[PDB]
């Protein structure tokens, strides 16, 4: 871990966006705790004062993802940052802010009784010239306030009113959503698809349900007066949170948001618009500039976002995206990739396009870019159908198998392996494909083969005559190979090709199944789970493909299964063995009565039920366990110290009796060692 | 609503289906209403989540040395059973495959009336009781009284086409032997003992007629089989006398 150790030390330190936003998808996701918690928080303790937004709120998600941990280092971190940050909301400082906002509600059990002693808290800290502190730590009484819900505003309102535009606003506003659960629920259903700018904004959709209407006529002219340029957000968010005559603020709203339109408070502004069709007339009226914006992944995203919001503007709006993104497509590499997702993504009514930017792409050294347009592009080619469009998709997704063929990097090979997608069967099944797959099949380097194959054996049910023979070749030369070449690591990946060169192309596996179990079982006792999950996994399916037809292996089979099972405490990936075992017996009929041969399968199971957190093993190893019939407890079983001295001595000898077995108890033990 | 729809699916249902607890093996169990609908998309659904709402049961009872958890396996022999239903009309092959699979489960099973009588209830769904014979036959002999000194006579009655409790003296219909054996073998195991040996008596006169007809290569084992079964008629006529 070191070495992202000292990284979070010096990224903290710190470009500063790609570090924290790179490392904040390690946070929270190895897992580990000796250093995430231990020394990272004294980084965050020291480093965070000075860090704007968006930033710090990434900042901000590490810190609640530390209090997640909830371990002793945590327990430490969580009351240490957030009785500092309880002063500290001094504006040196910001960070503490943000602290409150998450750290308070990762351990509600303490926070839950400090409702007050942080309001108090506040009415201090905001005196600081900054004003910083008056808008964001204000703002963060949310998390003093709404851990009420999960058992004070009632007074705390008029105290808002009357103690504390910036006091009261602030804090009127988060004492509105705690109200009620549906407060902030709106929100979580609205993220399906200054400060006190925003937040006399978001007082109108809240105001309008606590008090039924004078705050809403105040509150806009409030909204006016802070000049009258904002992201009026607030009619959108009421004609969720009521639709509480949102319509007669409009008037005076709808021509200040207009002219910032255009891609040119502006991060918003669509989303001041989109919500309030909940004026259809005037949405459809304003999508023209909205319309108008360049290849951003944030306006693009929000333009189809509105479309989710508004389906009977759908049209209108996703006209303008096609055109708008197609442009950028026919005129760069850089941002085509883009305008073919979204292109290909979204609902459109496209195929010479992708040959030319193809033809862009396959010359670019960009790597990132090579990775994302290969699946891109193949996302796009989706739509297709005249000759021109079938040549279209099977030259560019033959080419990019080219690249994958000759590119010696193998995450651009995966990529444009990955992108022949399934529903461009038909056209990944012509000659200009196949034969490109032939050659991926038989190249030098095994990780082109075993990403290669599963597109053949797909494409097996189309077109065997540049594919048959070869799983056929693939077949026998692979498992040879895994054993008379003394292949080492690549094995693993032979052992891949073993069931992708099988479940699709069952014309070849029947009357080869006897040359390849025998083979095949050879190789489960051959020794590594890199190749013995995917011999599991390819005889399981081969057990399904014959049935009954093999029983005469299953003695010889099962044991192996069982005895990989037995030890899934070391080799914890054999939940595979568990499905094995099902598909295997149910497959082939075999007599229920592995309980009396083999009577270690059910403890085997049962131990799975109380081992295994994992809910899909443990419903493996049900579906096991009633396979076979239910079987008669009798049967079942057939197949199968300090009171103990006390009554029979005087105390006086029963003490030293006592003492002395539990000393030579541990005296015989291992781990005595230590003792 | 467990016991209206535990009584509609004997023999409303799916009104019943909706007022059961979803937080219970049940309740996914006695939707997988989804096999009763031939709902597949639904059935594997309702199934995986009779899994995953059973699974605790068998945590539970061990500790109890898994003695009260034949219970839960019951339930997971049952829910093989709602994919076997799904695996039986979808790959024609299996129907006959498993015909000899549940027959082997079935007699690993124990013993219980009514555990037979939830097996048979959902395999009712696939199999007909005028095919698998034997499990009917078994049924009423899993007891000399049943789960219920009437049960028998239902199940013959249900076998034979023929409901000589209503059709008073009757003569034994050209049924199955092994129906008519039970039912008179029941008739011994009554006050009416009498009746039972003369119609032992006749029903042995006419195998010895049915024998005459069934000399050849292609039916020599039916009249073997018949005259196994004489022989059981001849001791329990000497018995009875």
């Amino acid at each position: 871990t070191r070495f992202y150790d000292q990284l979070n030390h010096h990224i903290f330190e710190l470009e500063r966006k790609g570090g924290i936003l790179a490392i904040a998808s390690l946070i929270g996701v190895e897992g580990g705790n000796a250093t995430r918690i231990g020394r990272f928080a004294n980084y965050l303790r020291n480093l965070l004062p000075s860090n704007d937004p968006v930033v710090m709120e990434m900042a901000s998600k590490a810190i609640g993802r530390l209090a997640m941990a909830g371990d002793t280092f945590t327990a430490e971190y969580v009351e240490f940052e957030v009785k500092r940050a309880l002063e500290w909301l001094e504006g040196r400082r910001h960070a503490a802010v943000l602290v409150l906002r998450e750290l308070a509600i990762s351990v509600p059990t303490f926070f839950f009784q400090q409702v007050q002693p942080f309001f108090d808290n506040i009415f201090v800290a905001v005196w600081d010239p900054k004003q910083a502190i008056r808008e964001g730590a204000v703002a963060a009484l949310r998390a003093c306030l709404i851990l009420t819900t999960q058992r004070w505003y009632r007074h705390t309102f008029e105290e808002a009113e009357k103690g504390f535009i910036h006091g009261a606003l602030l804090i009127l506003n988060e004492l509105v959503r705690i109200s009620s659960m549906e407060g902030e629920r709106l929100r979580e259903e609205m993220e399906e698809i200054s400060l006190i700018q925003m937040t006399i904004l978001n007082l109108l959709p809240r105001l309008a349900a606590f008090r039924p209407t004078q705050y809403l006529q105040d509150t806009m002219n409030h909204v006016l007066s802070c000049e009258r340029t904002a992201a009026f957000q607030a009619l959108g968010l009421l004609s969720v949170a009521v639709r509480s005559e949102f319509k007669v603020y409009l008037p005076r709203v709808l021509d200040i948001i207009r002219a910032a339109l255009p891609p040119k408070v502006d991060a918003t502004v669509f989303t001041c618009i989109s919500m309030l069709a909940r004026i259809q007339q005037d949405i459809k009226e304003l999508l023209e500039p909205m319309l108008a914006v360049g290849l951003s992944p944030a306006l693009t995203a929000v333009l189809y976002d509105l479309s989710r919001q508004i389906p009977q503007l759908k049209k209108d709006i996703q006209d303008g995206l096609l055109k708008m993104l197609s442009l950028v497509l026919m005129h760069d590499v850089g941002s085509i990739t883009l305008a073919l997702r979204t292109l290909g993504s979204f609902e459109f009514e496209l195929t010479q396009f992708v040959r030319h930017c193809a033809d862009h792409f396959l010359n670019s050294e960009h790597k990132e870019i090579r990775m994302e347009a290969a699946r891109t592009c193949s996302r796009l080619l989706t739509p297709s159908v005249s000759q021109t469009a079938v040549q279209v998709v099977a030259d560019v997704l033959s080419k990019l198998l080219v690249v994958g063929i000759t590119d010696p990097d193998p995450d651009i090979r995966y990529c444009v392996l990955a992108s022949l997608d399934e529903r461009f069967d038909a056209h990944l099944a012509q000659a200009e494909n196949l034969q490109a797959l032939f050659v991926a099949l038989n190249d030098q380097v095994f990780e082109i083969r075993e990403l290669a194959i599963c597109t053949v054996g797909r494409l097996s049910s189309m077109n065997p005559a540049f594919v048959m023979p070869f799983l056929r070749k693939m077949l026998i030369q692979i498992l040879t190979e895994l054993e008379h070449s003394g292949i080492g690591r690549i094995k693993e990946q032979s052992a891949r090709m073993l069931g992708h060169l099988v479940s699709n192309a069952p014309r070849l596996i029947r009357p080869y199944m006897e040359p390849i179990l025998k083979a095949l079982i050879l190789k489960l006792k051959d020794p590594n789970p890199g190749v013995i999950n995917n011999v599991l996994a390819t005889i399981g399916e081969l057990a399904q493909v014959s049935g009954l037809e093999m029983r005469k292996w299953v003695d010889e089979l099962f044991i192996i299964i069982m005895d990989m099972l037995q030890d899934s405490s070391l080799l914890a990936k054999r939940q595979v063995a568990l499905w094995t075992l099902g598909q295997l017996v149910a497959s082939t009929g075999y007599v229920v009565e592995p309980y009396r041969k083999y009577p270690t399968l059910l403890e085997v199971l049962l131990n799975f039920l109380k081992t295994e957190q994992n809910q899909g093993t443990r419903r493996e190893a049900i579906r096991v366990l009633g396979l076979l019939g239910a079987l008669d407890p009798y049967k079942h079983k057939v197949n199968i110290e300090m009171l103990v001295n006390m009554g029979n001595l005087p105390l006086d000898e029963f003490y030293p009796a006592v003492s002395m077995v539990a000393l030579m108890r541990i005296f015989r033990d291992q781990s005595l060692s230590h003792h | 609503a467990r016991m209206a729809a535990a009584a509609a699916w004997g023999l409303s249902m799916e009104e019943y289906t909706c007022m059961i607890p979803r937080d219970t093996h049940d309740g996914a169990f006695y939707r997988a209403l989804a096999l009763h609908q031939d709902l597949f998309s639904l059935a594997q659904q309702c199934i995986d989540k009779a899994r995953d709402l059973l699974d605790a049961e068998l945590t539970a009872m061990a500790g109890e040395s898994y003695s009260r958890a034949y219970g839960a396996m019951v339930s997971c022999h049952m829910l093989s059973e709602l994919e076997e239903v799904i695996q039986y009309k979808l790959v024609p092959e299996r129907r006959e495959i498993i015909r000899q699979i549940w027959w082997e489960r079935l007699q690993g099973c124990q013993r219980i009336v009514e555990d037979w009588q939830k097996i048979l209830m959902v395999r009712s769904l696939v199999v007909s009781p005028h095919e698998d014979m034997r499990t009917w036959l078994k049924y009423a002999s899993l007891c000399g009284k049943s789960g219920r000194l009437a049960l028998a006579h239902k199940t013959l009655v249900l076998l034979l086409g023929v409901d000589p409790s209503r059709q008073l003296d009757h003569p034994l219909p050209t049924v199955h032997p092994q129906v008519t054996y039970a039912y008179m073998k029941n008739m011994w195991k009554s006050a009416r003992k009498i009746d039972a040996f003369q119609h032992m008596q006749h029903f042995v006169q006419t195998m010895q007629q049915q024998a005459q007809h069934a000399i050849a290569t292609e039916d020599q084992q039916h009249k073997q089989e018949l005259h196994k079964l004489m022989a059981r008629c001849f001791l329990k006529l000497g018995e009875w006398q």
